């Protein structure tokens, strides 16, 4: 179990996440965890969480996991 | 009388005695020295 | 069903048999204490464990003991 | 819960302090408990519950929703903290009369027989509501402070 | 025959028993062992039944222990005027209503406490009182601090009276029990005299004192410069100079030309426009009426003649073919048992409070209180907060008379027992309607911050999405305001401004104006209903189970107050009628907290404010942001604790640390509600061992509380955390924006 | 024993529920889960209408009603599946119940068919 | 003392009829039934709630659990001073006859009764529960 | 055993007066397994004040 959550992490930040443009300025753009799809939503919603820079609403990531991958060798 | 007294001996009414002698004996002391923060 | 014990510094005061409100402990003839009663528990079946017999009981330590077992619909004193 | 509430409370609010500039606000408020409350609950509070409004909506409406969210599962663990059992099997007695003399419902039966919570279950329960509550409603309020004010 | 029935010295007055602790319990008089002791020696101190059986010498203990009350009731009353007029600002506030903040308490100047004592104006520094005796000692006509000083003298001798008579009525003449059943006679004794000629007489005072003095005071002219009240009885010229009537003295009202008493006995209606009250004259009318209703109303029990009613036939006397015997045997129930009127008296006594609450606020019958918006928010939640306890103690003297006094075998087949037998049904129904509530009601609100969170205002409950209109509750509104027109043609205007009509303004502040409903009013309404139903059904369903359930037969035998059946049958924690009223008062202060801060908000956004159009304390902000619990959250508790949190360094600052307070007393109480007695006990075992080895183990053996105090010392330090909470924030704030 | 009620036991109220086809004892279960079928599904279409996310949109909000609907009829079905799946191990055994809950599936579908259409 | 039987019409006592009586425990499982023989007519309290007047001779009342039979029985026993005995009855119509199943009330000691659960030593004498590890099942250290 | 009104010690750990210091009321001479009778003058945590002993629970000291 804890080797398939480190799977799905690294699926969903490289299918999902801003990975190879946030290693170019890593100051000023913030981490994607995971693309948003949820039907309940409204326009307003979709447009406030589709924050950059991505096609739909996505989540910030808080986890650190683009600092840790960047420093061992993740381009 | 000794009743009365003996009444009077009991833990209540000792202890607010002794905490009526206490805080005002503290606020007297606060008032004729105010402020003490050291010594 | 629960697990109810009777331990031999019983005195027979007959207090945990009038406390129970189950009818499962009853008073038997022996030797071990002036009164020549002793408890026992023949219906341990029918017993809720509530405790009432373990409030009544004057020994120090406890001479009746209820142990929370199983549950049945009998000992969780269940109407329905 | 309460421990780890009071040393990151003091973490954040002294990092806080620091990666805005104003260590004299710590330095000034973190000496008695109104300058807590004040300065870093009510403060750093101001954008987190603006998340949705009657005016409209940002992307920290989600931590907004889950900070109440964390209140309410906080608010019904202690429901299961104070209140205990012995209410609740009258009452779910009274339940189990009143859906075995209800016409054309009564046809339904359930199979296992319904009971309420033991007292350690109620404990647990109570607990794990009353955690769960905790942690949603602290991290809530650490990301949305941390990421609207910077 | 009723008559003066008394036993002569049945008490030797004498401090023998003072001096020997817990001597009215055979149990409690053997002495301390444990520390236990003192607890009970607290608890059951004035529980008289279980003192002794006799009923007589019960009756007789609570008769002198009234009395005990009263006349700490007048040295209450005694301090509140003496403070009034020895250390306030009474009279420069009679000078100057509009722009001086009423004070009657100063502080000494030590450890820098001196802080609280604010500008208030008048040249004076104190604490703002909000109680509101300043205006009701100018509506009385009071005009100097003498006055006052005489009715603090006058309540003293009464409170000494009354002492008096407790002390005289239990150990030198104490009646005898057929003197307290005589409940036909007390009822005809107490609604003449005590309301009917209570109201006449104050209808008298005000007639003769308070409608000239405050005309005078509504005209302009200086207090002192005003004729004192006996020179108004003495000289019935000067009464006729302000209203001619009083030329004519007492002959309209023996020759029953009542209409020529118009000039101060009126029905006006509205209130005063350049004082912001009810019109004295209105007032006078009112309590001349209630005294004539209420000496009829006593003149109806038969006693030593032959005419009036007989309260047992009354009784008997209304039986149907659903009820069977009805309301047989009730009359036995309460002339036998205290507990079951105490029930009674409680209920109405704390619902007449919430009716005062609210009559209060609706329409102002103080002069220049509608205006001191920290007293009406302080009166109104002060008499709320009262009567849900007493609603509560209701339920629980109630579920008292059903363990102690209920015997069926004078009470057989019987509305009561009636509803014992459907016990089951009620409290089931009770259960679903509750249910119901909770979801529809709370659902509205959940279901409004999830469509507001998720970018979707048009597809929640408001008034300009998805409405619910308050369509009954507005009908009646505009009805009560259209009903001087037809259906009380002799009313010059509504009896009160909320129902529609105009807007009366003083000193630049708003008094009243009319109060809209809409959908966010429905919600809250809806919200008050369930919290409602919910104590409800708690505290009743205490009162049904209190004898007997399918999970314990045998209750009754276990008495009211015991903390359990034991671990089994799965576990029988807070059974016992007791631990419902337990649950019933955090309920009770779930409810009244949600009223109080309904209350609050609504009158702060839609009613109270300045008039330049009105400006609103909050602008207005209630009609859309009261339909979410994050409106509640942001715009009510965290906007409006701004005040509370930014007190420190000014007069308002003892209402940050009463805050502070408040918040570690309610957390205080934690502890005591999620724990139990067996922990505490053995970490008592653990320091008893650490004090056995030093010679320091006391004689009076450390225990743990019991069970039910640990729930007890729980929620008494939870209700006076939550409630000081609300109060210090409440106080801080409108005496800041007011 | 039992209370006596004139809510309970009232002569007009017992013919009625012996009249609902919960009670008739002798028709065929699928009888039974069509006719409840057909009442449950054809008022359980209308606040999907009235109510829904889409009753605003024109031309769309009684499909999207009826939609939701169907679906909320496959979810009753499939629960009263696995209540008979669970309880029984004519009306009251495993075959009449499985009959009875696809009846129900039938006659839900149906009438919110036909409700469509009204 | 032989052990009685079960009169199924026994008239019961006057009552009207509660909501806290019977249920499908009754139908499904099992029911208990009580009988005494009074001296005269008296108004006793239900222990499912209400008041009956009792019938002068034989009564009979069946309950849901063996704890309200108790209740009617310590309640007639201490307040009235008869002497009841309750029943258990089964949906195949079996009767099973206790208390007193000695005959004699069990508060009062009589020959013949056999000791059942009676550990023969202290309470401080049970061994540790590392003794009574891997067994077939929970077991506390007092079960041996 | 021991004598009316000596001072024994307690030594069954179970106990609520263990290690320590009570009066003997009685002892019985029959074949009774606790016939020391003694008072405590504290009181347990049920209310009672006296226990039934052995010979070799109680030492007169
Ligand atoms: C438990 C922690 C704690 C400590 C260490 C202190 C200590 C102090 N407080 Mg604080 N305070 C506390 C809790 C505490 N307080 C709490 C809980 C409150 C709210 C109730 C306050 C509210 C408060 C106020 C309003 C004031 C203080 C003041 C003081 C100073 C008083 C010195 C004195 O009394 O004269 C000397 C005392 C004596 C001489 C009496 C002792 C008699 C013996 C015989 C002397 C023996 C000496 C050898 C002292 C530094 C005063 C101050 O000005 O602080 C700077 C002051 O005005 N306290
Ligand atoms: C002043 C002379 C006097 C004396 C010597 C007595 C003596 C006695 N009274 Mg009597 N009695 C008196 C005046 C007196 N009484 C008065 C003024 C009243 C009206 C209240 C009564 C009404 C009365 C009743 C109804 C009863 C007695 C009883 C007794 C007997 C035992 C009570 C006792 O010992 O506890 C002494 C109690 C106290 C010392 C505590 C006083 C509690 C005060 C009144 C409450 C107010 C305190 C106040 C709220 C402050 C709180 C502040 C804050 C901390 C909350 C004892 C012979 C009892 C009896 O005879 O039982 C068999 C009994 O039932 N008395
Ligand atoms: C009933 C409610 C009530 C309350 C809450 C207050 C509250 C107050 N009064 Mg007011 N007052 C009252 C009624 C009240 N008063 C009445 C009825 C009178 C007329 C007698 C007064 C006349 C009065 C004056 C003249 C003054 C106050 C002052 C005060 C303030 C400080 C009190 C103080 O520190 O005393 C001092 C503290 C003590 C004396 C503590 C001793 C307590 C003893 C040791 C307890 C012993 C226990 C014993 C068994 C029970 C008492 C028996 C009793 C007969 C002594 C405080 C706000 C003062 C003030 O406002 O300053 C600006 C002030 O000067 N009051
Ligand atoms: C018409 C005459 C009359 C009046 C005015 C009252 C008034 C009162 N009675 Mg009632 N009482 C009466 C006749 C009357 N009673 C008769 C005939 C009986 C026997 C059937 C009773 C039996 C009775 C009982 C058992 C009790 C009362 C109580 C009360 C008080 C309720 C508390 C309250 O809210 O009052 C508001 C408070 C006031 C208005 C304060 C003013 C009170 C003064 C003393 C004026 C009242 C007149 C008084 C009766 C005259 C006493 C004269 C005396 C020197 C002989 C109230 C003072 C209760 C009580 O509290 O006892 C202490 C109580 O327990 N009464
Ligand atoms: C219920 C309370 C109350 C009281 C106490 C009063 C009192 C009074 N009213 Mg008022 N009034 C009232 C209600 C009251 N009123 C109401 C409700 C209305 C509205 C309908 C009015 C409308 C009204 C009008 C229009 C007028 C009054 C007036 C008066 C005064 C004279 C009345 C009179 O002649 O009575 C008859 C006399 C008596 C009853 C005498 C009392 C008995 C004496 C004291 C007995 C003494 C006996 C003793 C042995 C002797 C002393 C011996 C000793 C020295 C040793 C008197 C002060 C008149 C007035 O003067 O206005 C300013 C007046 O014009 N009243
Ligand atoms: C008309 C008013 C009234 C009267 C005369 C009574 C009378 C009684 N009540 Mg009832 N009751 C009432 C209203 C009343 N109650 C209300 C309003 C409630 C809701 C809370 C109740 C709920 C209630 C319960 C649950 C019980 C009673 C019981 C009793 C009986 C014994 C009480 C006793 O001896 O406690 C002694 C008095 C005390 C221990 C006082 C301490 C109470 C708290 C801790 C003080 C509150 C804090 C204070 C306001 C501020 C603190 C300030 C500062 C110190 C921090 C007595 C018959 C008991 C009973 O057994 O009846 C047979 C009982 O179990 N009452
Ligand atoms: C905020 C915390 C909280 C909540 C949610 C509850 C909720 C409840 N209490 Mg509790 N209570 C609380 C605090 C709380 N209480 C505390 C602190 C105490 C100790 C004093 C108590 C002590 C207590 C007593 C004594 C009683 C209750 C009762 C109840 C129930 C009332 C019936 C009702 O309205 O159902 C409606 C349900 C709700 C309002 C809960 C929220 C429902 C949401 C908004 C909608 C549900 C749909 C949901 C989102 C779908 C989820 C799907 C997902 C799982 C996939 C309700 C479940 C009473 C009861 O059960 O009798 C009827 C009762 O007598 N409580
Ligand atoms: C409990 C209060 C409550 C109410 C009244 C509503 C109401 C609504 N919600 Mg909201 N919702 C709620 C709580 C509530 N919600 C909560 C707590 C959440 C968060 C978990 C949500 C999250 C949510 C979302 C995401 C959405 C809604 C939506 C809706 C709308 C349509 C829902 C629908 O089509 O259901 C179908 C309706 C039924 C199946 C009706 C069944 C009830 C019937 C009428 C009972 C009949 C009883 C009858 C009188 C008995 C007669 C007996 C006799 C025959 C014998 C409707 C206005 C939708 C919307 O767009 O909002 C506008 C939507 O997308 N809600
Ligand atoms: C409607 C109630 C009618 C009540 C009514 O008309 O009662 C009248 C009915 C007739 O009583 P009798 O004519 O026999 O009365 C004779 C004497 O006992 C009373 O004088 O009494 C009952 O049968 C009680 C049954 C209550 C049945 C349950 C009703 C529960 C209603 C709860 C909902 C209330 C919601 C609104 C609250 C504000
Ligand atoms: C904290 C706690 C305790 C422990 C609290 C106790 C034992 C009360 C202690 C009160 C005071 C501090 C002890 C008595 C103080 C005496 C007056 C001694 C004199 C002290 C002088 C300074 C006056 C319980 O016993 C308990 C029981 C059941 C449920 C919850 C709890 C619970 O939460
Ligand atoms: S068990 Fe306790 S109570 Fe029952 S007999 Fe033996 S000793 Fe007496
Ligand atoms: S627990 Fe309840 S049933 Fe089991 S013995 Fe003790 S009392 Fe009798
Ligand atoms: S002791 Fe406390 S927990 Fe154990 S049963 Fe009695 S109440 Fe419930």
């Amino acid at each position: 179990i804890i080797f398939l959550w480190t799977s799905g992490n690294l699926f969903h930040v490289a299918w999902q996440g801003n990975f190879e443009q946030w290693v170019t300025d890593p100051v000023h753009i913030r981490p994607i965890a995971h693309a948003i799809w949820d039907p309940h939503f409204g326009q307003p919603a979709v447009e406030a969480f589709t924050r950059g820079g991505a096609s739909g609403p996505v989540n910030i990531s808080t986890s650190g996991v683009y600092q840790w991958w960047y420093t061992i060798g993740m381009r | 009388m000794k009743d009365f007294t003996t009444y009077l001996s009991t833990a209540p009414v000792i202890a607010t005695i002794w905490f009526t002698f206490t805080a005002g004996l503290l606020i007297e002391i606060n008032r004729y020295f105010p402020d003490p923060l050291v010594f | 069903a629960h697990i109810v014990k009777i331990y031999d510094t019983c005195i027979g005061c007959t207090q945990c048999v009038r406390a129970c409100p189950l009818d499962v402990l009853e008073m038997v003839p022996w030797d071990g204490c002036k009164a020549s009663q002793m408890a026992s528990a023949p219906r341990t079946e029918d017993c809720v464990g509530c405790k009432r017999c373990e409030t009544a009981c004057p020994t120090d330590f406890l001479s009746v003991r209820v142990y929370l077992g199983s549950e049945s619909t009998r000992s969780m004193g269940l109407s329905y | 819960l309460n421990t780890i509430g009071w040393v990151t409370f003091y973490w954040h609010w002294k990092h806080l302090t620091l990666w805005q500039g104003n260590v004299a606000q710590f330095d000034e408020s973190s000496t008695y408990l109104m300058g807590w409350l004040r300065d870093y609950l009510w403060l750093n509070s101001s954008q987190l519950i603006n998340g949705y409004n009657p005016f409209g909506m940002n992307s920290l409406s989600v931590w907004a929703w889950t900070f109440l969210f964390g209140h309410l599962i906080y608010a019904t663990g202690f429901m299961f903290l104070i209140s205990w059992r012995g209410y609740w099997q009258e009452l779910i007695e009274t339940l189990v009369w009143a859906h075995e003399k209800t016409p054309l419902a009564n046809l339904v039966y359930w199979k296992d027989k319904p009971v309420a919570l033991s007292i350690v279950q109620a404990r647990l329960v109570g607990l794990a509501h009353f955690s769960v509550g905790y942690i949603f409603t602290y991290a809530a309020f650490l990301i949305a402070s941390t990421s609207g004010r910077f | 025959k009723v008559k003066i029935a008394v036993d002569r010295n049945p008490v030797e007055t004498s401090f023998e028993k003072w001096a020997k602790p817990g001597h009215f319990s055979r149990t409690l008089s053997k002495g301390p062992n444990t520390t236990t002791w003192i607890w009970n020696l607290h608890a059951d101190a004035h529980d008289f039944d279980s003192h002794t059986s006799d009923l007589e010498e019960i009756s007789r203990k609570v008769f002198s222990a009234h009395f005990g009350q009263l006349g700490i009731i007048f040295i209450w009353l005694s301090g509140m005027y003496f403070h009034g007029a020895r250390f306030s600002n009474y009279e420069a506030w009679l000078s100057d209503p509009t722009h001086i903040k009423p004070s009657a308490q100063v502080v000494w100047p030590i450890v820098g406490q001196e802080i609280l004592n604010g500008d208030v104006g008048g040249g004076f520094q104190g604490i703002q009182i909000t109680s509101g005796f300043f205006q009701l000692w100018r509506a009385s006509g009071i005009t100097s601090e003498l006055q006052l000083y005489t009715t603090a003298i006058g309540g003293l001798v009464m409170a000494a009276a009354m002492f008096f008579a407790g002390w005289f009525h239990y150990h030198k003449a104490a009646p005898k029990l057929e003197w307290f059943q005589n409940v036909e006679s007390m009822l005809n004794h107490h609604l003449g005299g005590l309301l009917g000629l209570g109201s006449l007489a104050w209808a008298g005072h005000q007639i003769h004192v308070s409608l000239p003095v405050n005309k005078l005071l509504d005209a302009g002219v200086d207090p002192k410069e005003i004729p004192l009240p006996h020179d108004l009885l003495l000289n019935r010229a000067i009464m006729a100079d302000l209203y001619p009537s009083f030329a004519k003295g007492i002959a309209p009202f023996f020759t029953l030309n009542w209409s020529e008493y118009s000039d101060f006995l009126t029905f006006k209606g509205g209130l005063n426009p350049v004082t912001g009250g009810l019109w004295l004259s209105d007032t006078a009318h009112h309590h001349v009426a209630i005294a004539v209703l209420f000496l009829v109303a006593g003149h109806m029990y038969r006693t030593n003649w032959g005419i009036g009613h007989s309260m047992k036939e009354i009784l008997e006397a209304h039986r149907g073919p659903f009820t069977g015997e009805g309301h047989v045997g009730l009359y036995e129930i309460l002339t036998t048992s205290w507990h079951a009127q105490l029930a009674i008296n409680l209920a109405l006594f704390g619902s007449l409070s919430i009716i005062v609450a609210h009559h209060m606020y609706a329409m102002p019958p103080y002069p220049y209180l509608a205006t001191d918006y920290g007293t009406q928010l302080s009166l109104f939640t002060h008499h709320t907060w009262i009567g849900g306890f007493c609603i509560v103690g209701a339920g629980a003297h109630a579920a008292i008379f059903m363990v102690r006094d209920y015997d069926p075998t004078n009470n057989y087949n019987n509305l009561l027992d009636r509803v014992i037998r459907h016990r089951d049904a009620i409290i089931s129904h009770l259960n679903w309607v509750c249910i119901f509530l909770g979801f529809h009601s709370f659902g509205l609100y959940i279901h409004n911050d999830t469509m507001s969170a998720l970018g979707r205002p048009q597809d929640m409950f408001s008034d300009t999405a998805i409405q619910l209109q308050p369509v009954f509750a507005q009908w009646i509104q505009n009805t009560h305001f259209l009903a001087p027109q037809l259906t009380a043609p002799n009313a010059l205007a509504a009896t009160s401004l909320t129902w529609g009509g105009d807007l009366v303004a003083v000193g630049g502040k708003v008094a009243m104006m009319p109060i809209s409903l809409g959908t966010s009013d429905f919600m809250v309404h809806h919200i008050h209903a369930f919290t409602i139903h919910v104590t409800v059904l708690i505290l009743l369903k205490g009162v049904l189970f209190a004898r007997s359930s399918r999970l314990i037969p045998d209750k009754a035998n276990l008495g009211f107050r015991f903390p359990c059946d034991g671990p089994g049958r799965g576990g029988t924690c807070q059974v016992s009628a007791w631990d419902h009223v337990f649950l019933g008062l955090f309920w009770m202060y779930n409810s009244l907290s949600i009223v109080i801060f309904h209350f609050s908000w609504k009158m702060q956004s839609d009613v109270w404010g300045t008039v330049t159009g009105v400006s609103h304390i909050t602008g207005g902000n209630f009609a859309q942001s009261a339909n979410t619990i994050n409106g509640w959250l942001r715009d009510f508790l965290w906007a409006q604790s701004s005040q509370v949190i930014q007190s420190y360094g000014s007069a308002l600052s003892a209402y940050g640390l009463i805050f502070l307070g408040a918040h570690f007393v309610w957390a205080f109480s934690l502890m005591f509600l999620f724990s139990g007695r067996g922990y505490w006990q053995e970490l008592i075992e653990s320091i008893v061992w650490a004090h056995n080895k030093l010679k320091v183990a006391p004689a009076i053996q450390p225990r743990a509380l019991s069970i039910t105090q640990g729930r007890a010392v729980g929620v008494a330090h939870y209700l006076l955390g939550g409630i000081a909470t609300t109060w210090s924030f409440f106080l801080a704030r409108i005496i800041s924006v007011g | 024993g039992m209370l006596e009620t004139p809510v309970t036991s009232a002569p007009i109220v017992a013919t009625y529920l012996s009249n609902l086809p919960a009670y008739r004892t002798g028709v065929a279960p699928v009888l039974r889960g069509v006719e409840i079928g057909l009442a449950h599904g054809f008022l359980l279409a209308g606040p999907f209408i009235k109510l829904g996310p889409l009753r605003n949109v024109p031309e769309t909000a009684e499909i999207a009603g009826s939609l939701s609907a169907a679906g909320l009829v496959l979810i009753l079905a499939l629960c009263l599946s696995i209540y008979g799946s669970a309880q029984f191990q004519p009306l009251f055994s495993a075959d009449g119940w499985s009959e009875f809950a696809a009846g129900f599936l039938v006659g839900g579908e149906a009438g919110v068919a036909w409700a469509y259409v009204c | 003392w032989t052990v009685p039987t079960l009169n199924p019409d026994t008239p019961s006592p006057i009552f009207g009829g509660s909501t806290g009586g019977l249920l499908r425990k009754a139908q499904t499982e099992e029911f208990y039934v009580i009988t005494w023989e009074a001296k005269k007519e008296q108004i006793f309290e239900m222990p499912t709630g209400g008041a009956a007047i009792m019938r002068q001779g034989p009564n009979l009342l069946k309950f849901g659990k063996k704890e309200q039979c108790l209740a009617l029985t310590t309640q007639l026993r201490n307040k009235f001073k008869l002497t009841p005995c309750f029943y258990r009855v089964f949906p195949d119509g079996k009767v099973q006859y206790l208390h007193p199943a000695d005959g004699v009330y069990p508060e009062k000691v009589n020959a013949g009764r056999v000791g059942a659960n009676q550990n023969m030593r202290r309470i401080g004498q049970n061994v540790n529960p590392i003794k009574v590890k891997f067994s077939g099942r929970m077991m506390s250290p007092a079960e041996i | 055993g021991p004598k009316r009104g000596s001072l024994v010690k307690i030594l069954r750990p179970e106990s609520y007066w263990f290690n320590q210091v009570g009066k003997v009321v009685s002892v019985d001479q029959s074949g009774v397994r606790y016939p020391v009778v003694v008072r405590f003058e504290n009181q347990n945590y049920a209310g009672v004040t006296t226990n039934n002993y052995a010979l070799d629970e109680v030492v007169a000291a």
